[PDB]
């Protein structure tokens, strides 16, 4: 699936994201809620900014999920089964929303990393892509 | 948008001699089955709902030239009140096409499909903010 | 991924398709060409109608692969490996064209099949979407 | 689309104080690598092409309140000429946004991102069919 080159960059990024999951997660979601307002209806939040208390806790869950996913690039199907069913069967999240959150996660990274070359962006987009494809595989 | 007398006739005739109410009803139930996530937006009977939708589409037929302004209130509704991703509107129309394709069988040539695809591609524009 | 009930009705469709792969395939492509002109840009043909000689020949190749694909639902990834490297890295097909062909194949079936209920539609769609996910996964 | 005063300022001030030529250049480069299939459409130098694009986006801020018309022919070229898929236009602007985020870092808040997102949304609408 991934080349040892991508597993490399993906590793560094994960190490970074792991230092402050809430901080990053909160920003990602805040960016999502501003550029894709329709996505606000899935959450019962007062404040939808990065300062929102609930936005931060959840953000941390999302980032940790992404970080954990990075440690299982070799077998994401099984790893994300539960998460896939949660988004697909339980929450009924419109697939359209996945690419938007991924793009927001990417912009957040570009905003915080000293280096974010197309090559690095490629590997991250590859991971994000795989993650989202599994998360939209259990509707039917 | 330009409208041929042929494209105007094909669409005009269908809404006049075919039970679109039934077509849309089955199109909705089809959408709910093929694209499960569309159910969350409706949480009601498609049987009765179809009528309102057909009511709006029949309207767009009577004013084919400018649906954009005719649907300004529908857009806002689906956009701000329903929160329907602008990318999911075609899921319903595609199903209506499949229902029509099923009805007319081989009388639904690529040409005829192109007409409806045009009609709906226009109706989607007039509904997506 | 696929349930016995889905494999079964899918298997009933591949049967119909296998009878005249050329006729079905030529109709799909033609529908695709008429509804999304931009796709013509990938094929240098004199005739884009279903009567075209290249449309028919190619059309049968497409349907024959969709049929072969149905017999390998359990290992689509490894089965479509070469076909994906061809449409991806080789032909650089905009992934946006795939779902367009899918609907055309779906519409074509709704025209010949005696029965195309939401249940069957759903099963074919799952097959097609699964095939497409593979064909748009190897651009490098 | 209604442009808040602050919004207008942000766009125009950026096209004046920032080096958009090299931002767009880098964006085209990013796009070609991240979304490989985009190369197909260009079968020319990115650095040179960048000026053209930034040139068009510039005329856009000049006629912000009326992009659809100023981009009339521009879209015709992208469609019945180069055949670019309407659902691929966001790939470039998305890349322009990443380049912008990488340059402004912390100053590129969710709120400012939303201004640019809103701007390219209307630019994408104008240049696509
Ligand atoms: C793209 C990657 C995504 C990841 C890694 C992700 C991860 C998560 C995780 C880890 C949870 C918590 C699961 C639990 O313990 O119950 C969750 C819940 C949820 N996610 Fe996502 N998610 C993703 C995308 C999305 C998208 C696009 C939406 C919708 C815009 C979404 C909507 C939700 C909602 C509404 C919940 C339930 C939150 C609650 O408990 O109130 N997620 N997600
Ligand atoms: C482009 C085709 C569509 C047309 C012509 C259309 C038309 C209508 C009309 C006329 C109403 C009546 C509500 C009112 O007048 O206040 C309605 C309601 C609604 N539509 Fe659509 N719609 C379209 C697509 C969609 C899609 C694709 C979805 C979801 C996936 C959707 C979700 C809803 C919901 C949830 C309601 C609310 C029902 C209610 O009034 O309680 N619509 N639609
Ligand atoms: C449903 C998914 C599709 C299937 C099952 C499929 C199947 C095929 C097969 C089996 C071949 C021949 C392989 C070979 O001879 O090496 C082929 C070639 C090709 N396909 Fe597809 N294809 C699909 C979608 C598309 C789409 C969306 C496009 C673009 C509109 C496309 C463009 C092409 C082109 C240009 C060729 C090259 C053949 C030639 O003229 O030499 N395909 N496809
Ligand atoms: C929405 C952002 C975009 C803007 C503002 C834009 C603007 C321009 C302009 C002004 C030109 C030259 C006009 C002329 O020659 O008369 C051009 C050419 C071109 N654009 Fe875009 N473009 C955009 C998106 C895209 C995308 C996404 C693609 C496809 C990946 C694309 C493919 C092309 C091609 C192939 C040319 C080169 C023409 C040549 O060198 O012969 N453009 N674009």
């Amino acid at each position: 699936a991934f080349t040892a080159c991508e597993k490399q960059t993906i590793g560094k990024i994960a190490q970074v994201l792991a230092k402050s999951p809430e901080a990053y997660g909160a920003e990602c979601l805040a960016r999502l809620f501003v550029t894709h307002p329709g996505s606000k209806s899935y959450f019962e939040y007062k404040d939808y900014s990065a300062a929102g208390a609930k936005v931060q806790v959840h953000g941390g869950k999302v980032i940790r999920a992404v970080v954990k996913a990075a440690e299982h690039v070799d077998d994401l199907h099984s790893h994300l089964e539960t998460l896939a069913l949660t988004h697909g069967k339980k929450l009924l999240v419109d697939p359209q929303n996945f690419p938007m959150l991924s793009e927001c996660i990417i912009v957040t990274l570009a905003t915080h990393l000293t280096e974010f070359s197309p090559d690095t962006h490629c590997a991250v987009d590859k991971l994000l892509s795989a993650i989202c494809q599994e998360l939209s595989s259990r509707y039917r | 948008v330009h409208w041929t007398q042929e494209e105007r006739d094909e669409i005009s005739k269908t809404f006049q001699g075919t039970d679109m109410k039934t077509v849309v009803t089955q199109a909705l139930d089809r959408m709910f089955k093929v694209y499960p996530w569309t159910n969350r937006y409706f949480q009601f009977r498609s049987s009765i709902h179809a009528g309102i939708v057909v009511g709006a589409l029949q309207d767009a037929v009577k004013h084919m030239d400018d649906v954009k302004t005719l649907f300004k209130d529908l857009s806002k509704k689906h956009a701000d009140d329903l929160h329907v991703d602008p990318g999911s509107f075609h899921l319903l129309t595609d199903c209506i096409i499949v229902e029509l394709a099923y009805l007319r069988k081989d009388c639904f040539t690529p040409h005829i499909q192109g007409i409806w695809d045009k009609f709906f591609e226009v109706v989607i524009d007039a509904i997506s903010k």
